[PDB]
RNA sequence: AUAUAUAUAUAUAAAAUUAUUUUAAUAUAUAUAUAU
RNA sequence: AUAUAUAUAUAUUAAUAUAUAUAUAU
RNA sequence: UUUAAAAAUUUUAAAAUAAUU
């Protein structure tokens, strides 16, 4: 995933790369819960590459 | 013609003709017991059976090879088995038996193993060895009774001979075909005529302590005897329970198919499958209507608690919708030839449509025509089988993953790629938090688990002692001792002043056998584990109990099962949601070293290292040993008792185990094997196993779901899923719930799809899952279609009785509990209750008499708990059979009788000028002892087991003995100065309110009586039993006991029927429907049970933990003598030390029983009246509370108020309401109280003073 | 770990009986066959060596409470001293080590056979349910 | 080297969950009352 | 004549296999 | 001025019956 989101920078044209539905809180989630505060941490993290 | 010349009276009496009375009952009896085989099977003759139960026998079941070709000997000199086809086929043979008989001296047609064989054998022939294991093993197999089958056959043809029944509910003679369309009956005559041929002797062999005889006739084969008891099974079925006669058919042709081919329980064992694949697990492949229950789950699920409310109609979109069940099915009845009967259940199935009372009956009889034989093969074939299964572990855990050794162990890096990961993290803070808790660190709590383990029961005491032999380390001995010799209680006072460092080479010794068959499975396997072995295996097990009871916290172990795992399948089985079962094959072989115990023992032994730094855990010391986890690092590091334990434990993990075996069925086999299968005799077995179970299951859900697959439908169906919700399991089987979401029932292939990936996840670290998945519930043996228990009559054979060894049965009176016991499994299975009743009165007759004759009169069969039919000239059939066991329950049928009970008595002489309170002017004092109910009701109350006395072992060894099983007790110096500051405070203070007050110097006490009556009783013993039952037959009786004539003086009031608590049209269990009345009507009327009531007055004064020695009733009458005459706290503190407790801690005790006052303490302790079994599945506490009211119907009177300081008399009053209600046929109805004879006051006051004298 | 058992041992007892006299100083405990059921001769099972004091001490040992089926078959083997092949399955219980003491230097491996120095003839093999039985010279 | 009878001794069969039933004289004697 | 309870007194402690020795015969 | 709530504890150690892992 690394490598991949790394080498698809210069393909910004054909293909663009997004973060898999499945990393997302379950159910929109909910900031009682200290997984889903770990998941948003883990998001915001991966986004900006 | 014969048996109704013999008994006509005894037919009359029990089928609810004539009134029922003792003269009848021992004529019968005496009937029973001067009798014969040859009567039996003339009897037999005279059926003229129908055409119905014809049937073509196939005449291959006679002429048979010889068993020489079945078998052969191993390069080890071990004689076994030649499979023929698949490696199953290790059971017995179906072969000739005549060939190796001599003939009996008496009885000349029977005759046992020629002496010149066994003879031959023994000095070390082949052939000799091979024939007399194979005439053991067939005799073994022929054993598997619980007494001759011609006995149960003629109380078959006693309780039929009376003809249909008279039903007091529905008004009309039930309609069950008589015995002339009986076709195991007519099977088994014939059988029994082809076999017999002209040789007059009819018995094909018989029963008898020692062995059997076989009868010498070349028609006879070793299948012969598991084919008549299955036939005896299915006509008593057939007869008592009311299966219809077209399945029965189909029973007895699979049973023949099985007796006609290779081996008879290979046959039945590859064969176990057809009724439920084709019946149970294929219901309902279109609905159109009928009622499931609509339970509701409470929300902190964790608990268990449940709410009825109502039932729902079904409908078309609940149609099963789980993957069809045909080509598999049919691919099994083709292989076997059993394609006309398969074919037959698929046909007939499709046409049910409608969930009802019908259709759970036809499940129900579909299941009950399974053969219910106890599978038998030698002990070398079970070990060889068995043990030698080892796990498959496709994905192990990557050497690099693993620091250097500590010791023994070696750790997880933190950055493995594994799924062990997990599990480590788990077993880790389990440890931790384990090993945190400042409780575990007491001399008490350390105590208490080292006497988990000393029972009275075999622990392979030898290779133990000749283990420590190989050292130069003595052993005492204690020549001269009456105890039994191989019991862990021998082994603990051998091993009192021994080091750890000397007894640890113990751990490595070996294991001895046990072994032990089953219904429809191959014979169990056992290893019991020696003391050294048990002790070091202590943290595993107490880690486990941390996993199941507060961190993982899915399982049903330690909680009751009628109150909550019933209602746990009626909801996981009722339509919108579903159920998957979940279980794992081969569960002791898959849990090794390589995936499971090296993971967990670093796991543990990690764990554990934080606060248990320097300190001694059960009598272990605080070795140390160098690690090198640390690259580069190698340093000695101190370590804990606790850590030193795992370290010996994981030097046998590893090396596995080896078992000894010697069975006594084939001469020359003492060999020894090893293996890696987990034990299954350790304490820590049944914790571990859950334990790892759901971990794994909650690993996966959490981690491995995810993680490969792709469709939306599965992810979401895995993230809405979670152990504590949805999921329960206890040891190897499991469950599943799946609950239903809004648009119905989830979807099936979603589901499938997730059970497939649960089978792959097993097979990367070992485990094989069986998962199940087609629409009904399975949860330890319990069955669930809809809401809608299902017995298995299978499961329960009236005539089976299992010996896996070949000692001699108990002599009689031992017999009588089991013949209850029969009873009892009918009545929790739903059976015909006028047909079972009857049968039962029947079959109690038959085992009532045997040699200076000593009889039982009915009247103590009556006080087990049978209920009456006919007595005294009342109604037939008007008690059920939720009437209890004992002096409730003889008080509960005598009040609802009492007036005609007396009138009777009136009018046949018995009259005198006495108004008794209870019986009026008739002496009941004179007839009572005439017609022999004081006789029966006093000698039900005796023992019938060999007390087993001391047999006067001398002064000098025993002091010894008990000495070094003390010194085994209290080790450490804590515990000591414990109990001797309480015995000196006692001296101090409490010296001359007790005078032998318990304390931790009485246990060793207890060990050594514990040890004496494991051995085996003697002739005195037998004579004295014999002789003392007699002698309590032949008194003249005044009385009952003093509190059945304290019950006697409250009457009580029928007045109203209670609204009913369940829908009159749902099926809650199968075979409880309006066919059968009473059932029903208590079922419907009371409704079943989801709620949790348990110990109505357990309550004592000792409320703390202590060894498994002591006793509760000893501590708990001295702090009641010590809390009635009011001595100071002082004596009660004393006390408590000595019973081994902390001061602080006693002192809490104290004042606790200084609260509570005692008025309701000697009340519990001076009567016992609990909820009979048989109420287990109703719910008796709401009619405890709301349905059975103390205040009479038409207001006070005077009479039935009670003071205010006497609150215990309403429990006794609720109790007698309850029982009286319950007793009678018919629905539950209101019961109020009526009157009191002396007063409330008065009956409080006799309660009182004896609740005083204690 | 395995090797220096293997050696150690023989060279230490090499000093103590590097000169004494071999028959003095020499042992075997074999699988005892009666003379009879020749239609004696043991299989060795161990080589014991130490020193005479030693070995006096190992000779009233009870070396008998050992069982085992021995199986002589009617094989020829090509080495020098004529001796016929045979089998052996301990039954009950192995020979703890604490009888050989640790003052002599025993052997931990060994081939099963029988020796047949009188009246050359191999006849039909069978099996006899042998007995341990230490057998030294006169010493 | 063995066979039979006798006497003595020894070894072998587990853990857990659930529900039900039973576990404060051993005996006698004197004085008290009662029942048969 | 018997039994039950009341106070006291007294004595009181509670299947298969294997091994060894004797004897008789070979 | 009279009445009354009374304690619902445990995990109860062993021996027998039945069900299960
Ligand atoms: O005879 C044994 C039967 C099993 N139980 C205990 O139950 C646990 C699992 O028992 P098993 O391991 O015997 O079940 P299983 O694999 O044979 O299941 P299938 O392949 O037949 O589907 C083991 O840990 C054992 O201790 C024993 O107490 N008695
Ligand atoms: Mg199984
Ligand atoms: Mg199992």
């Amino acid at each position: 995933s690394f490598r991949v989101a790394l080498a698809g920078w210069l393909y910004n044209g054909v293909v663009t790369t997004v973060i898999d539905d499945s990393s997302y809180p379950k159910d929109g989630g909910s900031v009682t819960s200290l997984e889903n505060l770990w998941d948003f941490f883990i998001l915001a993290l991966a986004l900006p590459l | 013609s014969m048996i109704l010349t013999q008994f006509g009276p005894f037919i009359e009496s029990i089928s609810g003709i004539t009134d029922q009375s003792n003269d009848v009952f021992e004529n019968a009896a005496k009937a029973f017991s001067m009798f014969t085989r040859s009567d039996v099977y003339k009897a037999l003759d005279e059926i003229p059976f129908s055409e119905d139960a014809m049937l073509p026998i196939p005449p291959t079941i006679y002429t048979k090879p010889s068993h020489d070709s079945y078998y052969y000997i191993d390069a080890l000199n071990r004689v076994r088995r030649k499979t023929y086809q698949g490696p199953d086929d290790v059971y017995v043979p179906n072969c000739s038996i005549v060939e190796l008989l001599e003939p009996h001296e008496t009885l000349t047609s029977y005759g046992r193993l020629s002496e010149a064989i066994e003879n031959r054998a023994k000095d070390g022939d082949s052939q000799a060895r091979i024939a007399t294991t194979y005439g053991r093993i067939a005799e073994s197999q022929a054993r598997q009774i619980k007494a001759p089958l011609e006995k149960f056959v003629l109380a078959l043809l006693v309780a039929e001979a009376g003809g249909s029944l008279y039903d007091p509910v529905l008004q009309k003679y039930d309609e069950i075909p008589g015995l002339s369309h009986n076709c195991p009956l007519w099977c088994f005559r014939e059988i029994c005529r082809h076999i017999s041929g002209p040789l007059p002797d009819r018995a094909p062999y018989l029963y008898l302590s020692a062995g059997v005889f076989w009868l010498m006739s070349p028609r006879m084969t070793s299948a012969i005897p598991p084919l008549l008891s299955d036939l005896v099974n299915l006509a008593i079925l057939q007869q008592t329970a009311g299966l219809d006669p077209s399945l029965v058919r189909l029973g007895v042709q699979i049973c023949l198919h099985a007796a006609a081919s290779s081996s008879y329980a290979w046959f039945i064992l590859k064969t176990k499958s057809i009724f439920p694949q084709n019946t149970l697990h294929s219901m309902y492949e279109s609905l159109e209507g009928g009622y499931c229950p609509n339970l509701e789950w409470l929300e902190p699920r964790s608990d268990y608690k449940f709410m009825y409310m109502g039932a729902m109609p079904l409908s078309t979109k609940y149609a099963r919708s789980a993957p069809s069940n045909d080509k598999k099915a049919r691919e099994l009845g083709e292989k076997y030839g059993l394609s006309s009967v398969v074919s037959e259940l698929r046909r007939r199935t499709k046409t049910y449509s409608k969930h009802d009372f019908t259709s759970v009956r036809y499940i129900r009889d579909a299941m009950a025509c399974t053969s219910g034989i106890f599978l038998v093969r030698t002990p070398t074939e079970t070990v060889l089988q068995e043990y030698t299964q080892s796990p498959e572990i496709k994905v192990p855990i990557p050497q690099k993953d693993w620091t250097g050794p500590i010791g023994e162990i070696r750790i997880l890096k933190d950055t493995t790629s594994s799924i062990a990961r997990y599990l480590y993290r788990t077993w880790y803070l389990a440890a931790a938090r384990m090993a945190a808790q400042p409780r575990t660190w007491d001399p008490l709590f350390q105590a208490i688990m080292r006497s988990q383990y000393v029972t009275a029961r075999g622990g392979s005491g030898a290779t133990l002692r000749e283990s420590l032999y190989a050292i130069n380390v003595s052993l005492p001995d204690f020549k001269g001792l009456p105890v039994k010799a191989a019991t862990k209680i021998f082994q603990a006072a051998q091993l009192a002043n021994l080091p750890f460092s000397h007894t640890s080479v113990a751990i490595l010794a070996d294991t001895s056998m046990g072994l032990r068959n089953q219904v429809q499975r191959r014979p169990r396997s056992i290893m019991p584990l020696n003391v050294p072995q048990q002790q070091v295996s202590a943290p595993h097990t107490l880690t486990a109990d941390y996993i199941n009871y507060h961190m993982n916290l899915s399982t049903t172990s330690g909680s009751a099962v009628i109150e909550k795992v019933i209602p746990l399948g009626v909801y996981a089985s009722s339509p919108p949601n579903q159920s998957i079962n979940i279980d794992i094959s081969a569960c002791d072989a898959s849990i090794t070293w390589d995936f499971f115990l090296s993971v967990i023992m670093a796991a543990i032994h990690e764990g554990v290292a934080s606060s248990s730094i320097g300190k001694p855990f059960m009598g272990v010391p605080a070795s140390i040993v160098n690690d090198e986890s640390v690259v580069g690092v190698r340093a000695a590091r101190p370590i804990s008792g606790m850590q030193n334990m795992i370290q010996h434990l994981s030097k046998l993990y590893k090396r596995g185990f080896s078992y000894r075996v010697n069975d006594s069925f084939s001469p020359g086999n003492d060999f020894t094997h090893m293996t890696t299968t987990f034990p299954s005799g350790s304490t820590a077995t049944s914790t571990e196993h859950t334990a790892n179970n759901s971990t794994m299951m909650e690993t996966f859900l959490t981690v491995w779901g995810p993680e490969h697959t792709d469709d939306p439908d599965v992810l979401r169906l895995m993230k809405s899923l979670t152990i504590q919700r949805n999921y329960v399991c206890q040891g190897d089987d499991g469950l599943m719930i799946i609950d239903g979401n809004t648009a119905g029932k989830v979807n099936s292939e979603t589901i499938q799809k997730m059970l497939e990936l649960i089978s792959k996840y097993g097979e990367e670290f070992g485990w094989k899952y069986d998962i199940a998945y087609d629409g009904t519930a399975e949860y330890l043996k319990l069955y669930f279609i809809f809401g809608c228990r299902i017995p298995n009559l299978s499961r329960h054979p009236i005539v089976g009785k299992e010996r896996a060894n070949s000692s001699a049965e108990e002599p009689w009176p031992a017999i009588l509990d089991q013949i209850m016991g029969i009873f009892f499994n009918g009545v929790h299975d739903g059976l015909q209750w006028q047909r079972w009743i009857r049968y039962s009165w029947a079959l109690c007759c038959a085992f009532s008499r045997q040699r200076g004759y000593l009889q039982y009169p009915m009247w103590s069969f009556v006080y087990w708990g049978l209920p009456l039919v006919k007595v005294f000239g009342s109604d037939p059939w008007i008690f059920s059979w939720y009437m209890p066991t004992g002096d409730l329950g003889m008080y509960s049928w005598i009040s609802l009788i009492r007036p005609l009970m007396t009138r009777w008595m009136v009018a046949n002489g018995y009259v005198t000028d006495k108004c008794s309170p209870v019986f009026g002017n008739a002496d009941y004092r004179k007839c009572f002892n005439e017609l022999k109910l004081y006789q029966g009701y006093y000698m039900a109350q005796l023992p019938r087991n060999p007390k087993k006395s001391g047999r006067a072992a001398p002064r000098e060894v025993r002091e010894q003995f008990t000495q070094a099983l003390s010194d085994y007790l209290m080790q450490n110096p804590e515990l000591k100065s414990r109990v001797l500051r309480g015995r000196s405070e006692w001296e101090k203070y409490g010296a001359g309110i007790i005078h032998n007050p318990p304390s931790l110097f009485d246990v060793p006490h207890k060990w050594y009586q514990g040890a004496q009556e494991a051995a085996t009783a003697t002739r005195e013993e037998l004579a004295e039993m014999d002789e003392t039952l007699m002698r309590a037959r032949k008194h003249s009786y005044s009385s009952f006991s003093k509190l059945l004539e304290a019950y006697l003086l409250v009457k009580w009031r029928m007045c109203e029927a209670r609204e009913p608590s369940v829908d009159l049209r749902l099926p809650l269990c199968a075979g409880i429907d309006p066919l059968n009345s009473d059932p029903f009507l208590k079922m419907v009327s009371v409704g079943p049970m989801l709620q949790s009531t348990r110990k109505y007055f357990a309550q004592t004064l000792f409320m703390a933990k202590t060894v498994s020695g002591l006793d509760v009733n000893a501590i708990d009458s001295a702090l009641l003598r010590l809390r009635t005459l009011g001595a100071d706290k002082k004596a009660l503190t004393a006390q408590l030390l000595m019973v081994g407790l902390q001061e602080s801690e006693a002192d809490a005790l104290a004042g606790k029983i200084m609260l509570q006052d005692v008025n309701t303490v000697q009340l519990a302790r001076v009567v016992n009246l609990a909820v009979p079994d048989t109420w287990m599945s109703l719910d008796f506490d709401t009619m405890f509370k709301h349905h059975v009211k103390l205040l009479p119907k038409d207001g006070r009177h005077l009479n039935t108020d009670i003071p205010p300081r006497m609150g215990w008399l309403r429990a006794i009053l609720r109790f007698l309401g309850a029982g009286m209600a319950m007793t009678a046929t018919g629905v539950a109805v209101d019961i109020y109280l009526e009157d009191i004879h002396g007063g409330g006051r008065s009956l409080g006051q006799r309660f009182m003073t004896w609740m005083r004298q204690e | 770990s395995l090797l220096r058992l293997l050696i150690c041992p023989w060279l230490h007892m090499e000093k103590l009986i590097g000169e004494a006299d071999p028959a003095s100083t020499s042992a075997e405990i074999g699988w005892h066959v009666p003379r009879e059921q020749l239609m004696d001769g043991f299989i060795p099972y161990v080589s014991i060596r130490a020193p005479r004091l030693v070995i006096e001490e190992l000779m009233e040992k009870n070396w008998g409470q050992y069982h085992a089926q021995v199986i002589v078959t009617d094989q020829l083997v090509v080495g020098e001293p004529r001796r016929v092949s045979a089998k052996a399955v301990i039954k009950g219980n192995h020979l703890p080590v604490k009888l050989i003491s640790r003052f002599a230097c025993f052997t931990l491996t060994s081939k099963y056979e029988m020796r047949l120095p009188c009246g050359h003839s191999t006849g039909r093999g069978a099996a006899y349910n042998a007995r341990l039985a230490f057998r030294s010279d006169l010493a």
